[PDB]
């Protein structure tokens, strides 16, 4: 596969076998901020002159297998080049918008979960009621609120565990295999994403934001509520107040044994530990890539 | 009728219209100011300001270097930087004493700080000077050279991944003979003694200027002492935002005013130091550290000094040099500032005559040693720890007399508020202030202060007027496109002007006119025009295709071609949720399409977050979510990705190391076969691959194993 | 590092940690690493004795203790037991300390948790320690075990819990960022205190860095951990002189005086296009073939025009070579004429490359670069002149410009973009306030400039990156909407852009604008001075009297501007912003004041004025729509003008205007240095014709509000 023979070619070369070896995975994120390119100062005059190009957008390999190269009037949508640095073809705009009216449709029923906190904003607006507005002296005070209604209040620690183990599921370190019991969000949350297309990472991270409980320091002159801060620009000002009602298998309990066991066979995935019996031993991958020896708890 | 927009003042105060004073809105179009004859100026003025302090000469760099450290005091009101170390030292003291255990709590946070850092943090910098190819470079490229270096001439304590690490081994180069840097052209090597090594490592580019990779992490990690310091101290300006900055504000002043008798009067000057960074003198900074690391672990007193104690010996390199021009046949030469000091004084000006020969004796191999003084931005935290040392010095129980003082004070402004029962204790307060000021090194700006009876002041570009404050530290922010993309920007453009109305008393008329401009910038920019309009674009056929084919047309996205239903009432609202009741089912869908070949996802730092700072902006992963076209020698690295390429196609084989940073013992090639190992027998196994192919994969593992062992 | 620890491990353990390294007197907070080693080996001890029994035969089974606890306890408890344990069952007496006593083995056992390789601390204890009948257990975070005999005492089920626990810590360590220091705090078998010193080249670096009367940086240490403050402030300031200090002079009527404009010839016009001499050719319908595009709008447009003459030169540019520039207006006809009978117009003209053109675009017009020492004998060399200005005086043309820019059009200039509909009752108030501002301010001239300058750069910014090399026409076009509601499209004039090959956001595209207008030079030509006017036809004008024939003028000149230059113009509608803003504002605080909404009171008052203008008679007062047009001129005539000049004056003089401010108020106003504020604010006053305006205006403002 393109994977490991790319994995080969990097070890060929001497400095990024050097890389490869010697830093573990610990420090992976380390090397990870060493970029060596350069951010754009004033972005959007980048973008103003950008836009006057013909191809400024970068799209990928398959684009072309789906996309047609011009349409009804001839006009080009992307174009045979590549970008600077991996093989991410040049389109236009006019390629965006030929995808959005002829493009293959598909079934958005994820999209309202996924982006659950969106939609109940949007919902918390319609079914809103509004009062009149009262013109006086306003003295806010400022107070530490939450910006974020519906969560969890899940720690970051946890509410990443629950995303690791529903988004990556057989990536779960030490801690969560060697839990005893899973949390019932957990779970839920795994039921109903079975079958999402949405991107992980995305799902990652509406995950965290609908999870996590923020804070901000903020002036207030009314209900301090999580569901009357979303709204503060609508309700208060620097001269009036607004009055607004806002309308609203079990993969745990394993013991390692040291590390990889060549005697026991070779190394499983933490999604196959289901079969495994009431007390055998085996070999399994943990976390990012650690090979160790573990075994159900018996005898609790 | 001459029209005069100044006589708006003789009814409306000037606080009341202040945004009729300030001439843009944005930055302007010349960004000028800056040049090799600015930095001599600096120079020059910086050895001026303490020509009376002891000269001599560095055992290491053999470098003039100036000590006006307990120099005789001043004798005029023009700039000094005579600081005694005893006053300095009294001042901390009584701060110590007002604040009793301030220093401790913070040494202890600071050791905490220290301990848990990361290389990596040095990376989040701004241009900085790389030695190895002594010019600016990119924060994260100067360190990734630094790294590669220090490697080459054996120095690795910064593998461990901590930058303390790192700072050992800075110190162990500046104790090495000789360094050796290969730039990749094919190959080139060069030596560096050890006096060159240290001149380099003790610059500061001028471009204000910038340190080298040698002491960021020193800087970094007194600038979070004096963090720690300043968020105990309710005086200090510093780093508050703009919410919490009229809460203290309307606070002093009300203490100042209301606890004042009937017979107690009341002033208030509005003031800026002159300088601030020209009198301010790294040996002050010492002894403060010193003082505030009392009885602390030697180490951490150590990595706490090394900073002031590098800084005490910097040099400034005088940039580009000089531009030469003939009329007589046009010609146009470069002269860099290396030969400056190698050249005659036939072809400067008069002006330019006196600045290179007052700074001719200070330059050594082009850099100007500057002893003496600081530069803004670089120690602005530890100058207001000494700042509000001086505002608390004014207690009664300090002053000893019918007069007291407080204030604010941020880095460089501050506001002073004198109570006293009568006219000349007012002025006996200030003089004492100024000269106390005097003593601890602090010299007040005469022509850009002024005082005023208490209700009306400025600090820091905000206007307090008889408990109104209005803030103009930054005025209106951009109304236009971020440039990210079209989801990215019309989110980031509605949550900006939401953001402004909550906190910048922007109103709502005028948050309706920021959203009607920007909606029509978005529209100009991205040719997304309504699909009726007859404005042609390249991109209004098809605008106009999607635009008939469509039957609720209000459900199409602003980059589609649809309307705008955006107003005071949905600004926190995503576009894409906002009208997602009236999508039609297969434009919803073609538009989320996960499938579709334009999204993507970097990093979650990246993630539905820009920086300008760095804000988040609610969004939904659309078609419309595509990425701009990327634009774009001596180099220490053969291959400049090979860190990319490495981190890259771990992410193929571990695919959570984008969302969390990933934790494991075995190093990161081993890891990936394994993983690879796995994923081929399973795949075999359900019988989406042959053999050949997996066999194939085992026999290119075998030998990575082989290459990694070897 | 002390959070985690204490949130992670047993709070008795915690407590035993504590009591034990208190024992040393080691403090925690100070020495984390030795806490958490201490930790890691209690809780090891712990799990290692927990969960085990011996029954009645003497065998060990899983539920007396089978493991006695010998490291939980203090010196004087632990030799009394491990003494008890040796007298009852005869033991051998370990050399040193065991940690837990096997009573089924009836033997001492000790346990190592090791961050480092288990085999280098098994042989390091076994040649330290380990003399005779002394079992060792070496565990480590990775995973691994060591034993001697390779005889584990325990079930395989509790070293497996043991293992996953190290396991798990290293884990929560390594995410924590704390793990690299403990793992680096352990030396053998003793965890250590983290450790920095200044050595060598660092230490001279030190000891060079302090005050004069120090030599040794430990000398500076031990001064200062002694230093008591005694006096020493007061002591200082009773030794420096009394002529340090901070006078307040007082500013009450008399201090302030005019600012001193500089002095020297009439300053001239800079802007980038004509503002109140701009003539336009205007097409009332653009219903034609091919509309939209601006080449064929500029063709209609000109097409409405008859009269063209043979130009002719009438002011000459002092500098500049103005057959060139008729050449260049006689190109364009040429070429206008040639696509016009060409009937196949395309999108964009391209000029043809032409001497004239080639000289007036700047094109290859620039010294040669060579270095220093090929050219550094050449008597002629010289530094580039960078000297002081010329300063020049002020000109009343801008003025009479501001004057212009602030009046009614007869025609609206702004079609701003929709919003949602309003709901709430404060968007129906906000919505109510807009539109009055947008009735007063939507005929106005300065939103004719905005329009226009907006319009231009746009087509230059776009003509740039899409013809690098093309020497492209570029007519200069607006749109409006006339009292009866018809779309009126007008040409101003044209640009042909140079070359445009822009890498950085400030290199330069060097252009050349030619501009239609009715308005003689000849009549101020110190305001022309940039400019070389040609007269290219006449015109009819209506008056009482009929139709007038007049001279109708080619406003022909070089600029030059940069990507940022054109983002700006393209940027110029945020004026509207600007000026509603303060307009609000006022709007705001007195609705405050009266706790009542008062957009009608403002707008509708019609009665209601405010101090805008100065005529012979005196101060002159204009209602809220005057106000705002005159801000909405000025914000415009800023962005216009902008120049560094600018901004340091509105910098300086705001000090100035506070102060007054505050004498206004009656609070005794003082300064310390009030001349040097007032050399600050006059240092910025050079040539720049808006500076020097703005700079008379601050003078009437201060001569009328001192009274
Ligand atoms: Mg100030």
């Amino acid at each position: 596969m393109e994977r490991i023979k790319e994995l080969r070619d990097l070890m060929s070369q001497s400095r990024t076998r050097e890389i490869l070896t010697k830093t573990t995975v610990d420090h992976m994120a380390i090397i990870k901020k060493y970029t060596s390119g350069r951010q754009e100062k004033n972005p959007a005059l980048r973008m103003k002159w950008m836009m006057a190009m013909k191809y400024p957008i970068t799209a990928d390999k398959r684009i072309m297998e789906m996309i047609p190269e011009r349409n009804e009037q001839r006009q080009t949508l992307w174009s045979k080049t590549n970008d600077a640095g991996s093989d991410r073809v040049m389109v236009s705009p006019l390629a965006v918008t030929w995808w959005n009216r002829n493009g293959p449709t598909t079934s958005t029923v994820h999209y309202p979960k996924v982006y659950k906190t969106y939609f109940e904003k949007v919902e918390r607006l319609k079914h809103g009621t509004f009062g009149p507005v009262h013109f006086r002296n306003q003295v806010k005070i400022r107070r530490r609120v939450d910006i974020n209604p519906g969560h969890a209040d899940l720690s970051a620690k946890e509410a990443q565990d629950v995303i690791m183990e529903v988004v990556f599921p057989n990536e779960v370190g030490a801690r969560i295999l060697t839990s005893e019991s899973q949390l019932t969000i957990t779970k839920e949350k795994k039921k109903e994403l079975q079958d999402c297309k949405i991107a992980p990472l995305m799902v990652a991270y509406m995950l965290e934001r609908e999870l996590v409980r923020k804070t901000r320091f903020l002036p207030v002159a009314g209900g301090t509520s999580s569901v009357y801060i979303e709204v503060l620009h609508l309700t208060q000002g620097t001269c009036w107040e607004q009055m607004y009602t806002p309308g609203g298998a079990v993969l745990r309990g394993f013991l390692i044994l040291g590390k990889e066991n060549k005697r026991y066979g070779p190394a499983l995935s933490i999604n196959e530990l289901s079969n495994l019996a009431k007390g055998e031993k085996a070999n399994v991958l943990i976390g990012q890539g650690d090979v160790v020896l573990v075994m159900k708890r018996k005898r609790d | 009728m001459d029209v005069n927009p100044t006589l708006l003042f003789l009814k409306v105060p000037v606080q009341n219209a202040i945004s009729t004073t300030f001439p843009y809105t944005g930055d302007p179009p010349y960004s000028h100011g800056t040049g090799t004859g600015y930095t001599m100026d600096t120079v020059n003025r910086t050895h001026k300001y303490s020509e009376k302090g002891k000269w001599t000469t560095n055992t290491e760099t053999g470098a003039p270097q100036l000590n006006p450290i307990d120099g005789p005091l001043p004798e005029d009101n023009e700039p000094s930087g005579y600081a005694q170390t005893d006053c300095v030292l009294e001042a901390m003291a009584f701060l110590e004493e007002s604040h009793p255990g301030i220093f401790e709590n913070s040494c202890l946070e600071t050791m905490e700080i220290v301990q848990q850092t990361r290389v990596d943090k040095l990376t989040q910098g701004r241009q900085t000077y790389d030695w190895t190819l002594n010019r600016n470079q990119p924060a994260a490229t100067a360190l990734a050279n630094t790294i590669e270096v220090f490697r080459s001439n054996g120095l690795t304590a910064n593998e461990s991944g901590r930058l303390i690490d790192f700072l050992k081994d800075v110190m162990d180069s500046m104790d090495k003979e000789e360094m050796e840097i290969t730039t990749h052209i094919g190959k080139k090597k060069q030596r560096l003694n050890k006096r060159s090594y240290l001149i380099r490592a003790l610059t500061l580019n001028t471009m204000i200027a910038t340190p080298g990779m040698q002491i960021r992490g020193f800087v970094y990690f007194v600038e979070a002492l004096a963090r720690s310091i300043c968020e105990k101290l309710e005086q200090s300006g510093l780093p508050v935002g703009g919410n919490e900055k009229k809460a203290k504000l309307a606070n002093v002043v009300r203490k100042m005013m209301t606890n004042s008798q009937d017979t107690e009067l009341s002033f208030t000057i509005t003031g800026d130091n002159t300088k601030w960074n020209e009198n301010q003198n790294p040996r002050m900074f010492l002894a403060m550290i010193t003082y505030i690391t009392r009885n602390q672990p030697e180490w951490f007193r150590n990595v706490l000094s090394i900073a002031p104690i590098m800084f005490s010996n910097k040099m400034a390199r005088l940039g580009k040099g000089y531009m030469f021009e003939s009329k007589s046949m046009k010609l146009r030469t470069q002269v860099p500032a290396e030969m400056l000091a190698n050249i005659d004084l036939k072809y400067f000006n008069k002006s330019t005559r006196e600045k290179i020969e007052k700074i001719r004796p200070l330059l050594i191999d082009g850099t100007a040693s500057l002893s003496p003084g600081m530069m803004m931005g670089m120690f602005n935290m530890l100058s207001t720890v000494l700042g509000v040392s001086i505002l608390n010095l004014g207690q009664k129980k300090y002053t000893k007399t019918t007069y007291w003082w407080d204030g604010l004070q941020s880095s460089d402004d501050f506001a002073l508020i004198v109570n006293a029962p009568n006219h000349e204790g007012i002025q006996a307060g200030v003089d004492r202030f100024y000269r106390t000021c005097k003593l601890v090194g602090i010299n007040m700006s005469k022509k850009k202060s002024y005082i005023n009876r208490t209700g009306t002041f400025e600090f820091t570009s905000f206007f307090y007027r008889y408990g109104f404050v209005a803030n103009f530290s930054m005025e209106l922010p951009s109304f236009g496109v971020s440039g990210i993309n079209e989801s990215a920007d019309m989110s980031v453009g509605v949550t900006v002007i939401k953001n402004n109305m909550i906190n910048n008393d922007l109103g709502p008329a005028t948050a309706q006119m920021a959203l009607q401009l920007f909606i029509k910038d978005y529209r100009y920019t991205y040719r997304c025009h309504r699909g009726d309009t007859q404005i042609q674009t390249r991109r209004a056929f098809e605008l106009g295709k999607l635009w008939e084919q469509t039957r609720s047309k209000a459900g199409l996205l602003v980059s589609d071609g649809g309307p705008n239903l955006y107003n005071i009432r949905n600004l926190h609202i995503p576009e894409v949720c906002l009208k997602w009741e009236l999508m039609d089912e297969d434009y919803q869908g073609r538009l989320c399409n996960p499938m579709n070949p334009f999204v993507s996802h970097k990093e979650i730092d990246s993630v539905n977050n820009a920086v300008v700072k760095s804000m988040e902006y609610d969004a939904v992963a659309t078609t419309h979510s595509w990425i701009p076209k990327r634009n774009r020698q001596r180099g220490i690295l053969e291959d400049e990705q090979m860190y990319q390429k490495c981190c890259n196609l771990f992410e193929k084989f571990f695919p959570s190391s984008s969302y969390r940073r990933p934790v494991g013992i075995s190093s990161m090639v081993e890891a990936m076969v394994s993983r690879a190992r796995i994923d081929a027998r399973i795949d075999f196994e359900s019988g989406r691959i042959k053999k050949e192919e997996f066999a194939e994969i085992m026999k290119i593992c075998s030998t990575i194993e082989e290459l990694r062992r070897q | 590092m002390e959070d985690f620890v204490r949130q992670c491990f047993n709070p008795m353990i915690v407590e035993l940690a504590e009591k034990a390294m208190k024992e040393y007197g080691e403090d925690p907070k100070i020495e984390t690493n030795k806490f958490a080693s201490i930790c890691t080996h209690l809780e090891v001890c712990f799990m290692y004795s927990d969960f085990h029994f011996i029954d009645e035969r003497g065998e060990s089974t899983i539920i007396k203790h089978r493991f006695e606890i010998i490291e939980g306890r203090d010196r004087t408890m632990a030799w009394t037991v491990v003494n008890s344990i040796c007298n009852t069952t005869g033991v051998e007496k370990p050399k040193f300390l065991p940690d837990l006593y096997d009573y089924k083995e009836n033997r001492f056992i000790e346990i190592g948790v090791t961050r480092r390789e288990v085999h280098i601390y098994y042989l390091e204890k076994a040649n330290k320690i380990k003399s005779e009948k002394t079992h060792i257990h070496i565990f480590s975070f990775t995973g691994e075990e060591m034993a001697t005999k390779a005889d584990y005492t325990l079930d395989e089920e509790s070293r497996a819990r043991i293992k996953t626990r190290l396991f798990t810590i290293r884990q929560e360590m390594a995410s924590r960022g704390l793990w690299d220091s403990f793992r680096q705090s352990e030396r053998g078998e003793e965890t250590i205190e983290e450790r920095f010193e200044i050595t060598g080249t660092m230490r001279r670096l030190a000891d060079q860095s302090l005050p004069p009367n120090f030599s040794s940086l430990e000398n500076f240490r031990a001064y200062v951990d002694g230093f008591e403050p005694n006096g020493c402030i007061e002591g200082k300031l009773s030794q420096m002189s009394k002529e340090v200090n901070a006078r307040i002079e007082p500013f009450l009527r008399t201090t302030p005086r005019p600012l001193r404009l500089p002095d020297g010839p009439p300053c001239s016009q800079r802007s980038k296009f004509l503002l109140m001499d701009a003539l336009k050719l205007s097409i009332e319908d653009p219903s034609h073939e091919g509309e939209g595009i601006p080449l064929y709008d500029a063709i209609k447009c000109m097409k409405t025009f008859f009269g063209w003459k043979e130009p002719n030169i009438i002011k000459p540019h002092e500098k500049g070579i103005n057959p060139n520039y008729l050449l260049t207006w006689k190109q364009v006809l040429a070429e206008l004429q040639d696509i016009k009978n060409e009937e196949k117009i395309p999108r964009t003209k391209n000029m043809k490359k032409t001497s004239q053109l080639k000289w007036a675009l700047g094109e290859n017009m620039a010294p040669e670069k060579v270095d220093f020492e090929d050219c550094k004998d050449v008597n002629d060399l010289k530094q580039y002149d960078s000297d002081e200005p010329e300063p020049r005086s002020l000109a009343c043309w801008i003025q009479s410009e501001f004057n212009k820019a602030c009046e009614l059009t007869d025609s609206s200039w702004v079609e701003l973009d929709e919003i949602g509909e309003d709901v709430a009752p404060i968007e129906h108030i906000a919505s109510m306030r807009r539109n009055y501002f947008t009735a007063e301010v939507s005929h106005c001239r300065a939103t004719e400039y905005i329009m226009k300058g907006v319009y231009i750069n746009t087509a230059l910014l776009n003509a740039s990156c899409a013809a690098m090399d093309d020497f492209q026409l570029i007519p200069m076009i607006s749109k409006c909407i006339t009292k009866e509601g018809r779309r009126k499209t007008n040409l101003y004039g044209f640009i042909i852009k140079g070359r445009s090959h822009l890498r950085n956001d400030t290199d330069v595209v060097n252009f050349v604008s030619m501009e239609f207008s009715l308005t003689d030079p000849r009549l101020e030509p110190h305001k022309w001075e940039k400019y070389c006017v040609l007269e290219i036809g006449d015109m009819l004008l209506r008056t009482a009297v009929g139709q007038v024939s007049r001279p109708m003028f080619l406003y022909v000149r070089t600029n030059g501007t940069s990507k940022i230059k054109m983002k700006w113009g393209m940027e110029m509608r945020r004026c509207l912003l600007q000026s509603l803003q303060q307009i609000e504002s006022m709007i705001e605080a007195e609705s405050s004041v009266k706790e009542k909404d008062l957009t009608k009171e403002f707008f509708e008052n019609k009665s209601e004025t405010w101090p805008i203008g100065e005529s012979p008679k005196g101060v002159e007062e204009g209602s809220i729509g005057k106000v705002c047009r005159t801000l909405l001129a000025k914000s415009v005539f800023n962005s216009l003008y902008a120049s560094p000049q600018l901004e340091g004056f509105s910098a300086e003089s705001r000090k100035l205007l506070l102060i007054v401010q505050a004498l206004r108020d009656n609070l005794e106003p003082g300064t310390f240095d009030l001349e040097g504020l007032y050399e600050a604010i006059e240092e910025c006053l050079i040539n720049d014709p808006w500076v020097l305006l703005n700079a008379s205006w601050f003078n009437s403002f201060l001569t009328h509000a001192l009274r």
